[PDB]
């Protein structure tokens, strides 16, 4: 490659480094899917008025901004810049970072939900977002996401795990939630397959499942198939 | 740290267009003899050495 | 002239090389002589046995000069000697059923550093992973095998 | 751990960079 | 083996194994619904009963029917083998690996007479006669109340007064109110020197009341008014401290002006104040033309270029600001134009110094990364020796901490100083805090002049209790660093020291980092049988940026005796060398070679002693490259220029040619067949992973098809009458 | 896809700028830094571009000659020309029109004589 | 100690990377190196002048370097330094002067 090989011979100790930093990003990731990151986000923006129109907004490159807020609490409607709201995306963390945003001296909190973009013209219509407040319930999404582990011996060879959901929806009470869910699916099998009450049994006190979303705990995640060359022997024979 | 050791330095290049002039002699060129310093580093035909002749 | 007009790929016997009527539809239109050629050929590779398949490339010329070079047999038919069998997989990946053991793979690499011009700057290692992606095409394997094979002697085109 | 550092979403197109001396606070007041 | 062992069915309470560390998320928080919780339990297939049962039954025909037979025929070495931790996993700020932690020290006592020279930021609450009685009031809620809360605002940074304090103290709540009132219609003079005493003496650096609003109006409609430096008083008043209070364009204001107005500060003093409160700008063009300045306006006097040093030291412009592109270590271009225009001054006149001007000097070079300002020192050490009886409890570790990391970490100094500066520490010794106590213990360890009699009373007890806790986490480094080079062994001692960083909430800096994994390969060697993960996990973050090939651009340049035999070994001579080669991200060999596992290190003035010997790092790194196998020539760089020259070339040879034999033997002696062992194991724990469990159990009987391979036990044969031996 | 059958010919407009030398000789100082390399890349198009183009006896070299007072490319021409261009200010295209003002000439002498220095049509095509 | 500090300048303020060709000539930038060199040796009792023709043959035979410019390991003349250090030490360089000191005539 970028050396010739009768110098890399020499250097071929050297190439340790290489696989010892994989271990490092890799590992700190596949253990940090979990958490939010403990970063405040600020947005500065504008309250609404009668007077401020769309298409008036949309000369000036300035947004619309809705929030849908929870129980008892009032709906609240604003204005923002486009590239705030794109810079918000932009982030690993969009599907459920806090984000909040600074009329004046006052603060709320939020979540992304959805945007909406004009698709025959591709300019930003709306930026729609959903309320938290701490000591109420308060919709997530919680996305799945299966680490690889090669300490199971059918896992390893001729089969094939089955993310049937990406994630789950949720109800949080409190400051600080979980950015997603990680699971090690060594004492799964063919025979079991995780349920979501595998998960419902095992959350911080601060969460529970949004029923109202889902079907039934019984329901299931993740399936194991059997081997492949016990099918290709039957197969062929 | 090659590069800063040097003394004699002898600035090298190429006039190479492909080997099928040294291929269908059965020739071919060597780096195993003189193993140097530097090879490309920066200038990605230049070689330096110490050997003021270098066949 | 010593600028290049054309290259061909052949495939050739070692000391039987003759003017075949199937190789003058290459070399026929460039006006080199078969015979003359061949005798240049034949002469080298009296040190190799006979029944074995070689190849050659030639950088044939605007005069119609030429300049030949040999190259070592074509690596796969080199393991269908080891592994006895003719035809190979239809299929690749899905359907692996032979097998080598590394023994002879480190035997039949130096026939290529030997001999082969491409490989002279290379190492062991190196060309023993070219093949293994080869294998990997082919439907063959590397496995630790005790016993040896029995000689056999698959075909080439010639 | 509770540090007050937060990052600010807003374009910069808008921010102007120019320089103003004694004379402009001056004359603001009047 | 394990697998064979594995349940055949999994609860919901199993499903998920075990870990190592809990996340963040299982803190307990406000608000919890595990009470209300039902618990769900994952059904059984209502077929696979139907195999559940069957195999219980033909397992238990063969207990009877072969019992009937019978009656025919006849550790965690930390925390001991039960209890151990589990620490909390968690994403983390910048911050953490890149703060000095401010516990063990009474700080802000210690902190405001370094900087009590610059006499216009002294803050002053009589100054402000309307307001002292209410704000007096306050400060004594502050103390008076429970906990330590003012105690805690600069020092616990987990902990805010902001919302937790003033937010909820209703007394205080009144007292702000009464100010509001007033800020208003005050002149536009007491406003900084108010600002001063929010900021430090009370910690209101918020607007959270809304009383910085009301200054801004009332400072704002009278910019002009100000003369230049009481409007550099706002700026460190507001932006000396985590929150900008001010806003942004009342500071482009102070901004814009100051460095229009450059012409009129008429002091140095004046640029000194200046400097160290606009230290915080993210502009380089305007450090320019303040040094630019200083460049013309000559000093004449000693205190001067004393307040430009511990200045200017603090007030760097940092390399991560700076652009990716740029001249070549143009950081230093803006230094030596200070240091030549300081270089006479604290040259001429350094025997006049006195104990208050005499500790910013240490500091301000040990800041500045140079080895010139030596004649300075020398001046020093006659005078410490003097005085040495009247010192303060304050001026010894400074001392003690100063000479150590003199000369770009390699210490200055003499057995006269610290063998005196042991009775001015045993003097004081109960006033030190934590902080100076380990920076003493560092010192004699640099030196390897620690008394046994001095270990015993006074740092034996006060390291047995805080070194498990209590103690900071930048603490424990210079005492990782001493013990190493005490080469102790105790093993008492190294369990605290891990079990402080196992059991302690942050994670470790990069900044602290190097002895810390200095410590780990000391202890493998010594001990193999502990477990480093929890030591690895609040060492995580750290090592992932972690490179020490980072050091060769200085080193290349800095270091004549590196080259002059690295000139020897290439041209001349023949080997394949390489050069700085980093062992395992921990140490950069200074030359080796390879595959051979080959060591050319040396000494130097920075490695050698008055005695001749190596200094205790330069033992330190020679024993872990022999721990690792990694062959070893410790040059001595002064007998290799005693050599005669025509004999400088083949006397290395006659080294080296020798040692790679040493080496060249012993892989084929040991590693090479030894490899191949590990490797032919290594295939078995795949075979054993790739194994159908029902299919290779068929019963209770295991029967596997074994495989007959040539192996050459003519090399080796203790792991062949071991392995024989215990398979049958 | 589809088969070309109108055939463009752009043989005889080929016009390169090194096929009128006889022979070359690259002079170097090492004090220069902009005159070394502009040399260094001619050397290369006098021995690395193709021989069709260029005579029969051209030879080039290459020589460090301290003593000059610039890096020099000197040159020799068929009927007589000869230059030399120094190289511590100049570029590789200001060379190039140059060698344009003699190789135009050249044609205009040696068609006089009878000589055809031009290439068949059928040498490259578009 | 003052005389390192102030010798560390000059090297920096007369780094200049041009290449260069070994000539009677030097650059304004070189003249204030050895300018600085001889403001030092001019001023030094002769005690010290005795001193450093004393220190070069034990730092001449040392040699740590290379260079067909510089001190060398391959310059020839270095064996002999261990053996003579200064004239005055050989009497026979005494009956030279004076020997020398009547042939003028």
């Amino acid at each position: 490659t970028i050396v010739g090989s009768q110098f890399d011979a020499q250097t071929e100790h050297v190439n340790k480094l290489a696989l010892d930093l994989a271990n490092k990003k890799y590992r700190k990731m596949a253990l940090d899917q979990a958490v939010l990151r403990k970063e405040k986000v600020v947005v500065p923006a504008e309250f609404r008025t009668e007077k401020d129109s769309l298409i008036s907004l949309k000369k000036e490159l300035r947004s619309p901004v809705y929030i849908k807020g929870h129980t008892g609490i009032p709906d609240v409607d604003l204005i923002a810049d486009n590239r705030q709201v794109f810079s918000i995306r932009r982030r690993l963390q969009f599907q459920n970072q806090s984000f909040y945003f600074k009329v004046g001296n006052e603060e709320f909190r939020c979540t992304y939900d959805h945007i909406q973009i004009h698709p025959m013209e591709k300019w930003l219509v709306y930026s729609k977002y959903r309320r938290y407040v701490v000591g109420k319930p308060n919709s997530i999404f919680l996305p799945i996401n299966i680490l690889p582990t090669f300490q199971n011996n059918a896992i390893v060879r001729g089969s094939e795990i089955v993310q049937l959901l990406d994630g789950i929806w949720v109800n949080s009470y409190n400051d600080e939630y979980p950015h997603s869910i990680v699971i090690d699916p060594e004492n799964l099998s063919k025979i079991r397959p995780l349920r979501i009450g595998d998960i419902h049994n095992f959350l911080p006190d601060g969460v529970e499942i949004d029923k109202t979303k889902c079907l039934s705990l019984h329901q299931k995640v993740i399936k194991i198939t059997g081997d492949k060359e016990r099918k290709l022997d039957i197969a062929l024979q | 740290i090659k590069s800063t050791l040097l003394i004699n330095n002898n600035y090298y290049f190429n006039y190479i267009t492909n080997g099928l002039d040294l291929k269908y002699d059965n020739t071919f060129q060597n780096f195993e003899l003189n193993t140097l310093s530097i090879k490309n580093y920066k200038n990605k035909n230049l070689i330096i050495s110490n050997n003021n002749q270098l066949d | 002239m010593a600028e290049i007009k054309a290259i061909i790929n052949l495939r050739l016997l070692a000391g039987i090389a003759k003017p075949n009527p199937k190789m003058g539809q290459s070399l026929g239109p460039l006006g080199i002589n078969m015979m003359h050629f061949c005798k240049d050929f034949n002469a080298a590779t009296a040190h190799i046995r006979s029944d074995i398949p070689l190849r050659v490339q030639v950088a044939a010329k605007v005069d119609r000069s030429y300049s030949y070079i040999i190259k070592p047999p074509e690596t796969s038919w080199l393991i269908k000697k080891v592994i006895m069998k003719e035809k190979l997989t239809q299929y690749a990946g899905h359907v692996n059923l032979d097998y080598i053991d590394v023994r002879y793979v480190y035997e039949i690499a130096k026939i290529k550093k030997e001999i082969d011009i491409d490989f002279k700057r290379a190492t062991l290692e190196s060309i023993c992973n070219c093949i293994i992606g080869q294998c990997n095409s082919m439907g063959v394997n590397v496995s630790i095998i005790d016993e040896k094979p029995k000689p056999f002697n698959p075909k080439a085109k010639v | 751990m509770r540090s007050y550092n937060q990052t600010i979403v807003e374009n910069q197109k808008v921010f102007k960079n120019t320089v103003n001396d004694r004379e402009y606070y001056e004359l603001k007041n009047t | 083996f394990k697998g064979f062992d594995k349940n055949r069915w999994a609860t919901s309470a199993e499903v998920f194994p075990e870990k190592p560390f809990k996340y963040g998320y299982d803190k307990q928080q406000k608000i919890k619904t595990k009470q209300d919780r039902q618990w769900y339990e994952a059904p059984v297939g209502a077929m696979t009963k139907k195999r559940f049962q069957t195999a219980d039954f033909r397992a238990y025909q063969t207990e009877l029917e072969e019992a009937a037979q019978k009656t025919l025929e006849g550790k965690d070495e930390i925390f001991g083998e039960q209890g151990a931790p589990k620490r909390y996993y968690d994403r983390i700020l910048q911050k953490e690996l890149y703060f000095h932690h401010r516990n063990g020290k009474h700080f802000f006592e210690q902190a405001d007479r370094k900087i009590s020279f610059l006499n216009q930021f002294t803050p002053q609450i009589e100054k402000v006669p309307e307001l002292a009685e209410t704000l007096k009031t306050i400060l004594k809620i502050a103390t008076e109340s429970e906990g330590s809360p003012l105690k805690r605002a600069g020092i616990d940074q987990e902990f805010i007064i902001e919302d937790d304090f003033y937010s909820e103290n209703e007394e205080c709540k009144k007292l702000f109110e009464e100010i509001k009132q007033k800020v208003s219609n005050m002149n536009y003079r007491l406003l900084p020197d108010l600002c001063l005493v929010l900021s430090f003496k009370l910690r209101y650096n918020k607007d959270v009341f809304g009383i910085w609003e009301k200054i801004e109006q009332n400072f704002m409609q009278s910019i002009h008014h100000y003369p230049v430096m009481e409007l550099v008083k706002m700026r460190y008043a507001s932006c000396a401290l985590s929150p900008k209070s001010l806003s942004r364009d009342c500071l482009k204001a102070i901004h814009d002006i100051v460095f229009t107005e450059l012409h009129n500060v008429p002091s140095v003093l004046d640029l000194s104040h200046l400097l160290f409160a606009f230290r915080h700008i993210n502009s380089l063009k305007y450090y320019n033309l303040i040094l630019d300045e200083i460049c013309r306006r000559p000093i004449k006097t000693l205190q001067e270029a004393i307040a430009l040093l511990f200045v200017f030291s603090h007030s760097l412009f940092p390399n991560y600001k700076r652009k990716e592109i740029r001249e070549k270590d143009q950081d230093l271009k803006e230094k030596h134009k200070i240091v030549d225009h300081l270089a006479d001054a604290l040259a001429n006149n350094a025997k006049q110094i006195q104990g208050d001007d005499f500790v910013r000097v240490l500091i301000g070079l040990n800041n500045l990364q140079l080895t010139t300002f030596k004649d300075v020192l020398t001046h020093i050490e006659r005078y410490i020796i003097k005085n040495i009886d009247t010192l303060d409890a304050f001026q010894t570790s400074n001392a003690l901490y100063g000479f150590s990391k003199a000369n770009n970490n390699a210490g200055f100094g003499s057995e006269q100083l610290y063998k005196a500066l042991q009775k001015a520490a045993e003097k004081h010794w109960s006033q030190f805090s934590n902080a100076d106590k380990a920076r003493t213990f560092y010192a004699f360890a640099f030196q390897d002049l620690v008394d046994p009699v001095f270990r015993k009373k006074f740092i034996q007890p006060w390291l047995n209790e805080n070194l498990e806790s209590n103690l900071s986490h930048s603490e424990l480094h210079y005492v990782a660093f001493s013990l190493m080079f005490e080469q102790n062994k105790d093993a008492e001692i190294w369990k605290k020291f891990v079990k402080n960083i196992c059991k302690n909430q942050y994670v470790v800096p990069v900044l602290n980092y190097y002895p810390i994994k200095l410590a780990r390969y000391y202890m493998q060697s010594i001990f193999p049988k502990w477990n480093f993960d929890i030591y690895k996990l609040a060492c995580q973050d750290a090592e992932a940026t972690w490179d020490a090939s980072r050091q060769i651009d200085s080193i290349m340049e800095n270091n004549k005796e590196w080259k002059s035999i690295g000139v020897l070994l290439q041209n001349r001579l023949e080997f394949n060398s390489i050069g700085l080669d980093n062992f395992e991200n921990l140490l950069l060999i200074d030359w080796a070679i390879m595959p051979q596992r080959v060591a050319i290190m040396i000494q130097g003035a920075r490695q050698t002693l008055p005695n001749g010997k190596p200094t205790p790092l330069h033992r330190l790194k020679l024993q872990l490259l022999e721990n690792h196998k990694f062959a070893v020539f410790n040059l001595i760089y002064k007998d290799f220029e005693a050599i005669s020259p025509d004999q400088k070339i083949p006397y290395l040879k006659k080294t080296i040619e020798e040692l790679i034999a040493k080496q060249d033997t012993y892989i084929k002696d040991v590693e090479e067949p030894q490899q191949w062992l590990s490797f032919m194991d290594r295939m078995q724990e795949l075979t054993y992973r790739n194994i159908m469990i029902g299919e290779a159990t068929k019963g209770g009987v295991i029967d596997p098809e074994i495989q007959e391979v040539q192996f050459d036990w003519s090399k080796l044969q203790k792991e062949l009458k071991e392995r024989q031996k215990q398979e049958e | 896809g589809k088969k070309r059958r109108v055939q463009v010919f752009t043989g005889s407009m080929l016009q390169p700028l090194y096929r009128y030398l006889l022979s070359a000789k690259i002079g170097v100082n090492p004090l220069d830094l902009h005159g070394q390399n502009i040399a260094k890349q001619i050397f290369l198009k006098c021995k690395q571009a193709r021989p069709k183009y260029l005579q029969n006896d051209f030879n080039a070299t290459l020589v460090q000659d301290n003593e000059a007072p610039a890096s020099y490319f000197h040159a020799k021409f068929v009927n007589g020309y000869e230059q030399k261009w120094y190289l511590h200010k100049s570029t590789e295209e200001e060379i190039n029109r140059n060698l344009k003002y003699f190789n135009y000439q050249i044609e205009m002498e040696r068609n006089l004589q009878g000589h055809d220095d031009e290439y068949e049509d059928e040498e490259t095509q578009l | 100690k003052x005389f390192e500090r102030e010798w560390q300048k000059i090297q920096r303020e007369t780094e200049d990377k041009q290449r260069q060709a070994l000539d009677a000539e030097l650059t304004p930038a070189q003249k204030k190196r050895v300018e600085f060199i001889a403001d030092a040796f001019i001023e030094l009792n002769i005690m010290e002048i005795a001193y450093l023709n004393h220190t070069l043959k034990e730092r001449l035979i040392k040699t740590t370097g290379l260079s067909p410019l510089k001190v060398n390991i391959d310059w020839p003349s270095l064996k002999q330094l261990e053996n003579g250090s200064w004239p005055p030490a050989n009497p026979n360089w005494f009956l030279q002067q004076e020997a020398i000191a009547k042939l003028w005539p």
